[PDB]
């Protein structure tokens, strides 16, 4: 497929690694009783192992010459060959939650600078104001591009600089 | 052949040739995106030796990386 | 092939094209010592434009010699 | 002012209204500085005239039956002789490159020795269509509009041959044969996901 | 110069509070070279919140 | 006044004379997206466009989907209608999408520049004869002229009622289309089939029983 | 980079190498296919036989470069 | 004022009474501004005249027995004919002559500012040299042109529905009036 990588459902070293991990787990299993708690724990481990290999072969992952899932990081190649759920959807999910955190922190800072004790609100957190901004920060990309388009996202050159600027 | 052609570029005592300060004064773009451009840099490269040694060491270090990268893969 | 025709023609073409249409531009951009040519086309101008002429002529001869 | 490229928007204050072709189109603000603007007026008129000659040449090659504009220099690669209206031309690529370099160097150098001459007149205007000084601006506006159309048409020639691989008259024949099954979206090149 | 309590802006480039805003405490009316006393809400690296400035180093902005 | 929660405080930006007279104002901005009035103007426009195209789309779902359970109009499902239509059509879908992108881009850019300036598309010379009827009607988002042929916008005493009926049917059609999408993924049948299944056994066929919407039960 | 290495170390420690984040270097492999390497299957500009650069360089310098770039026993 | 398109309605204040065909019909208020209304008077008279010529052409083609207006350009997709006599041309040459002739005539018409009624060489018989019955002839002209525009759009919709010419479908309506109309069609009313 991409870069000479076989799919994991077609790869043989993938099945070999699955069989090898099941073999290690059953070699650890065969020295206990039938209905004992280590036996139940190792059977749950084997169940999760089989379910994980079935889920990785189900999702269309690409395996290499060693039988391990490889990820594709190019928007067009992954959207073309159906690999968008491994980098592209995760990178926009991360940018949503990271900009969430940053926008809530920025709104807390601008909310506490307008008082007689900004540092005292920085040490001891105003919990109702923090929860209010935490719930209101779900529309952070819209509010971010609106603050970008008004010129209120940036401070002007009233910033602190050195004598050679 | 390319270096012997390139070594006939600048103006010595023969009338023809490029004048380096004129080249530096020319390359200043409109809209002031580089400010004054490369104006006044001829008297800061020629008068300073640490600027020249910095340029020389930047070039020679990148060329030494180039020597290593091209001699492991294309062994002469 | 005809080496003399190609070299002499390229040299004549570059010397004429530097004598007539690129002389005034080269004088404006530059602003041994004296010849009696009426446009100041001295020995070093002859050397530069003939060097370009020989270079382009031998380039044409080499590309023709490869037949490509 | 010739018109407005986008109705309702303001025209930029650096584009004078007397200038031919002034639709107010400058989103990237490239012509804000006057010396750059003067050079761009020169370059737009020159690019437009060369593109009119190029599009007229490509059309006259393919309509009269001598291949397309892409197959025209292919005699110089293979073993072949040049032609013009069917009549053979007894020259080789080195000789033609020499003639073109000397002649175009002379003409371009004489044009470049002049300062800012875009509309020269005189020997370049023998029939005297611009000897009125009041009807000249309408002809200049016609010239810049046919030139913009010719530049867009020549870039369309290049992109159509880079995508489909045929002549423009043959592409027009395919678009008249099946307009819905033969266009830039039935291509596999211009839009990768169609 | 500027009055007591007014907000000024510092143009001394080797100061900690250059291009920043403080509050005028007093202006000495003698022939002192740096009469404008400006306090700042944040301290410098030496822990000081007060500096003396000249007239052409403060702008009431 | 009327609110989405009786008892919650109305935000201060939706309680202004510029916001109270818009259409369908109920003080509903818990994320505070409309605090900037330029942003609230832009979001009014986006809401009107989503309302109108959502109503037109949901009508294209329902009325062929209701009449196909009656006698005439053998119409496929909306998640299958594009494939049957492109089998019956004359053009491939990429060419048709390119044609609709140019045709929608022209119209949408007209509306774009009318958002950016209200008195914009009434330039003389800019249009052959449609330039004088492509202005607004003093309230942006509500154009006149060739839009509104029947002249119902002329009567002033019905006008807030027409606006508020439009915004309520539009918000409700947006919920209808999002329900079409979610119902399509969870069940795999059509929306009229979902309505027939909820009418046949309401207390057993719903989203607590589909096994998708809340999988902890 | 440190998070991906520590993640893969935790996957190797816990006995499950199939969970570890292995991002494929498709951009430098795209460059290698652009230089004539027939292992990644992109087939463009020097790796495709129907390319203009492939056909123009074919008579003179490409048959040595291709033989040396499709060998996996050198560092090229 | 030529009449009233809807009785009880009011006349729009931007339409003058010294203008042919002024029934007061402008619901969309398209010609409220005078330059637009001048261009639309020009366009209405030109569309009316071309539609009169087109409807008379389609009627003459089908009544004189040479196919209909739809069968006429079919030779170029496949030999031209006129009055049953062959015409020795192809669509490239016909398109060239038509483009040159229409470009010249249209350009000479567009050089004039707002001339709807030229007269002169276009009017050899001198009907409008009196300025009393001329307005009545203009009103007759705009009514006949509107009727011909409606007739040609009827021809296009009627052939897109039935697949037949106007005279043949007129004969079908005269033969079976309750079994040949726009409703036994199965297209114009999508039910039943
Ligand atoms: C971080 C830099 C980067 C790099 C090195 C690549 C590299 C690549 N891209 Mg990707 N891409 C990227 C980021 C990048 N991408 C981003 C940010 C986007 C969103 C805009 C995309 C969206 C995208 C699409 C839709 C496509 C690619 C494709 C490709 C491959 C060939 C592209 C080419 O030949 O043009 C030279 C490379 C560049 C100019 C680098 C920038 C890439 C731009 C954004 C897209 C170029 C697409 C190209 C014009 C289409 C080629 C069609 C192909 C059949 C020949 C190449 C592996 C194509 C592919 O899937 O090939 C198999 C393809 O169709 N990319
Ligand atoms: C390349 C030749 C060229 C040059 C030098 C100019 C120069 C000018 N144009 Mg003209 N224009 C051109 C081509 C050119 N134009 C074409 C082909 C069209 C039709 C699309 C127009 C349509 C046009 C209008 C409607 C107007 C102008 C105007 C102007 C003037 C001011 C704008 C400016 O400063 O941009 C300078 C232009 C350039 C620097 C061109 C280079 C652009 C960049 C560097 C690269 C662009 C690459 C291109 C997008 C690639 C397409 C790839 C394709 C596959 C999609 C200036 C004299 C305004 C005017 O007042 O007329 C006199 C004006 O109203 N132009
Ligand atoms: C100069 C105007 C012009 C005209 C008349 C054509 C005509 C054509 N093009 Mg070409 N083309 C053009 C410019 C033009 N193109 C430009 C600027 C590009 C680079 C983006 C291309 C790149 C291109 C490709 C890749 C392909 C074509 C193809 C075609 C043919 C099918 C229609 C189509 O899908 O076009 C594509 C449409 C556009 C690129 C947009 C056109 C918008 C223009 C540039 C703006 C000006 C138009 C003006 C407002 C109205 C038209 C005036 C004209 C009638 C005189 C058709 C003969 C296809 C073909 O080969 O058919 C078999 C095809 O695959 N064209
Ligand atoms: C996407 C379409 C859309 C848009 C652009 C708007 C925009 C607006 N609404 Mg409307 N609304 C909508 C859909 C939309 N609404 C739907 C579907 C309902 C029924 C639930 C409502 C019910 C409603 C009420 C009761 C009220 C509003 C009001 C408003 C105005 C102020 C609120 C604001 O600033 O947020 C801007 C909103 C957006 C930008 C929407 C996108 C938000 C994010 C990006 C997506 C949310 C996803 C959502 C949770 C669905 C899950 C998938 C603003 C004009 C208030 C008003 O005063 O109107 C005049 C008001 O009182 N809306
Ligand atoms: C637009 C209004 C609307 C209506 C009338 C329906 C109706 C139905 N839904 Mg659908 N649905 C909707 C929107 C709607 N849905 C939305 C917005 C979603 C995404 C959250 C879904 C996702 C969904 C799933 C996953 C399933 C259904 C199912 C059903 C059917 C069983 C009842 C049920 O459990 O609903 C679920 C109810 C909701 C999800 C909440 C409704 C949201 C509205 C806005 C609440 C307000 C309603 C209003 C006060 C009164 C009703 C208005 C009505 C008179 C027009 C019933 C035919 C089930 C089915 O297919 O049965 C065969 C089923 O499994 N719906
Ligand atoms: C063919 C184009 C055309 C044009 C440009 C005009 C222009 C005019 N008409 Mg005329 N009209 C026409 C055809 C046209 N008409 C036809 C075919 C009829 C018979 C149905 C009429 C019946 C009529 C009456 C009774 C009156 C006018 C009047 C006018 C004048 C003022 C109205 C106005 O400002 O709107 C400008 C007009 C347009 C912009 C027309 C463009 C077409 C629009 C954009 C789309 C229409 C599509 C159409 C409805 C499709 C029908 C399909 C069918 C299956 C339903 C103006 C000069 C008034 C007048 O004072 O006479 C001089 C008047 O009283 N018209
Ligand atoms: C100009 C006037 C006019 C006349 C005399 C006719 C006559 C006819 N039409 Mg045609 N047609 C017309 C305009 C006209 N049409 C228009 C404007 C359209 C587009 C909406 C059509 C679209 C059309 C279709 C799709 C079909 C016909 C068919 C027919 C034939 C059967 C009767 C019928 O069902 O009519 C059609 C009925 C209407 C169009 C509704 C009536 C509205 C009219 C236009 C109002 C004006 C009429 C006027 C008050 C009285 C007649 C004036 C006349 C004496 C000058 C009949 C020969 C059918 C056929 O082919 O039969 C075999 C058929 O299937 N017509
Ligand atoms: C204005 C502006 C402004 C703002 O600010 C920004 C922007 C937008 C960016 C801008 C824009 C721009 C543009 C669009 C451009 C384009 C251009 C072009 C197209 C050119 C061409 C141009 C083109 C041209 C010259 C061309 C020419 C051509 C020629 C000579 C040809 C020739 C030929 C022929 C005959 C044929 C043969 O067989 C071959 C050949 C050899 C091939
Ligand atoms: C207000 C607010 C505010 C605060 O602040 C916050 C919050 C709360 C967040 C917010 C909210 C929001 C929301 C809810 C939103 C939603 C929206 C929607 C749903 C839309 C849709 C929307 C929707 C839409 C448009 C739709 C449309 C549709 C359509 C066209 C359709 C079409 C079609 C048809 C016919 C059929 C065929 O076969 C196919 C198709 C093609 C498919
Ligand atoms: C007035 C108004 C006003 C308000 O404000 C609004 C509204 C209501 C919108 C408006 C209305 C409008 C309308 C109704 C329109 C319509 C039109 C038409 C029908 C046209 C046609 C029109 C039509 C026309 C011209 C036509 C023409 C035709 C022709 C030439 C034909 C030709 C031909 C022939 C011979 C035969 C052959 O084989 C072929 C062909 C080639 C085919
Ligand atoms: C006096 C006179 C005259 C004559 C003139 C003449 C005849 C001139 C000539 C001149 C000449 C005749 C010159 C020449 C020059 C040349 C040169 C200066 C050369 C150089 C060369 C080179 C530099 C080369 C190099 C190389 C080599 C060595 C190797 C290979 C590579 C190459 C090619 C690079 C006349 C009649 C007009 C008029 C009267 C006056």
């Amino acid at each position: 497929d991409i870069a000479g990588l076989t799919p994991c459902s077609e790869s043989k070293a993938y099945a070999k690694l699955e069989k090898k991990e099941l073999k290690t787990l059953e070699k650890r299993l065969k020295q206990y009783e039938a209905d004992s708690a280590p036996a139940v724990a190792l059977k749950a481990t084997m169940e999760r192992t089989k379910a994980r290999f079935a889920n990785y072969a189900k999702a269309g992952l690409l395996c290499g010459n060693d039988g391990l899932p490889h990820l594709i990081a190019d928007p067009g190649l992954a959207l073309k060959y159906g690999h968008a759920g491994e980098v592209f959807i995760p990178t926009f999910g991360f940018l949503y939650v990271a900009g969430y955190i940053g926008y809530v922190g920025r709104q807390y800072l601008i909310a506490v600078k307008g008082e007689a004790k900004p540092t005292d609100k920085e040490i001891i957190i105003d919990v109702p104001l923090a929860t209010k901004l935490a719930w209101q920060g779900a529309g952070w990309p819209l509010a971010a591009v609106q603050e970008l388009q008004r010129g209120t996202l940036l401070e002007k050159e009233e910033n602190i600089t050195v004598s050679p600027r | 052949v390319i270096f012997i052609v390139a070594g006939h570029m600048y103006r010595t005592n023969f009338g023809i040739g490029h004048r380096m300060q004129a080249i530096l004064e020319a390359h200043t773009p409109p809209s002031g995106s580089l400010g004054a451009g490369h104006k006044g840099l001829f008297d800061t490269v020629n008068n300073s030796l640490h600027f020249q040694l910095g340029l020389a060491l930047a070039s020679v270090g990148t060329i030494t990386s180039l020597v290593a990268q091209h001699m492991y893969s294309l062994p002469p | 092939l005809d080496p003399q025709i190609v070299i002499s023609g390229s040299t004549a073409a570059f010397l004429a094209i530097g004598r007539f249409v690129f002389l005034g531009y080269q004088r404006r951009e530059a602003n041994i010592f004296a010849t009696n040519d009426p446009a100041g086309f001295n020995i070093i101008d002859v050397a530069g434009w003939g060097a370009l002429g020989h270079a382009v002529g031998f380039a044409v001869l080499a590309i023709n010699s490869l037949q490509g | 002012k010739a018109g407005n490229w986008l109705p309702g928007s303001d025209a930029p204050a650096w584009l004078p209204d007397d200038l031919p072709g002034n639709y107010g189109f400058d989103p990237l603000s490239l012509g804000k500085e006057p010396a750059s603007l003067k050079r761009f007026t020169e370059s737009e008129v020159i690019h437009g005239r060369w593109a009119m000659l190029g599009v007229a040449g490509s059309l006259a090659v393919e309509l009269l039956g001598y291949g397309n504009w892409y197959d025209a220099p292919l005699w110089a690669v293979n073993g072949g002789k040049a032609t013009w209206f069917g009549i053979e031309v007894p020259f080789d690529l080195n000789a033609l490159l020499a003639f073109e370099f000397v002649a175009m160097a002379a003409a371009e150098g004489q044009r470049g020795d002049a300062g800012g001459v875009v509309y020269p007149g005189g020997a370049f205007d023998p029939l005297g269509f611009a000897k009125d000084s009041s009807k000249s601006g309408e002809l200049k506006l016609k010239e810049i509009k046919n030139g913009r159309l010719a530049m867009v048409a020549f870039l369309g020639f290049v992109a159509q041959h880079a995508a489909t691989g045929k002549g423009p008259i043959a592409a027009l024949g395919e678009h008249l044969a099946n307009p819905w099954g033969a266009n830039f979206a039935t291509n596999g090149i211009s839009v990768p996901f169609f | 110069g500027p009055k007591r309590g007014s907000l000024v802006k510092i143009l001394r480039p080797e100061s900690y509070w250059f291009n920043q805003v403080g509050k005028v405490v007093s202006v000495d009316q003698s022939g002192v070279r740096y009469p404008v006393v400006v306090r700042f809400e944040n301290q410098n690296y030496a822990g000081v919140t007060t500096n003396n400035y000249a007239l052409d180093e403060v702008v009431a902005a | 006044r009327q609110s989405w929660l009786p008892g919650s405080q109305i935000p201060a930006h939706l309680d202004t004379p510029a916001a109270q007279a818009l259409a369908g104002n109920f003080g509903f901005d818990p994320l505070g997206l409309g605090k900037d009035p330029v942003a609230l103007r832009w979001y009014q426009q986006a809401e009107l466009i989503h309302c109108r195209t959502a109503m037109a789309g949901v009508a294209g779902i329902l009325i062929p989907g209701l009449l196909t359970k009656a006698g005439a109009l053998n119409v496929p499902e909306w998640y299958d209608a594009g494939k049957v239509a492109i089998e019956n059509s004359f053009a491939p879908w990429g060419s048709l999408l390119a044609v609709q992108l140019f045709l929608c881009g022209f119209v949408e850019a007209k509306r774009w520049q009318d958002i950016r300036k209200p008195g914009s598309q009434g330039e003389p010379g800019s249009f052959l004869g449609f330039e004088a009827s492509l202005k607004g009607t003093s309230e942006l988002g509500y154009p006149g002229g060739p839009f509104d042929p029947l002249g119902l916008s002329k009567e002033a005493d019905k006008w807030a009622d027409w606006k508020l009926k439009e915004v309520k049917n539009g918000r409700l059609a947006m919920l209808a289309f999002l329900g079409f999408v979610a119902q399509k993924y969870a069940t795999g049948a059509g929306p009229v089939d979902n309505l027939a299944a909820h009418l046949k056994d309401p207390w057993h066929v719903n989203y607590a029983t589909n096994g998708v919407s809340l999988p902890f039960l | 980079t440190l998070g991906l290495y520590v993640h893969n170390d935790v996957m190797q420690a816990f006995g499950t190498p199939e969970k570890q984040i292995l991002i494929e270097p498709v951009f430098a492999q795209w460059i290698q296919a652009a230089h004539g390497k027939a292992l990644y299957g992109f087939d463009f500009l020097l790796s495709s036989k129907t390319s203009a650069a492939f056909a123009n360089g074919q008579s003179l310098w490409l048959p040595g470069w291709l033989d040396a770039i499709n060998n996996n026993q050198n560092s090229l």
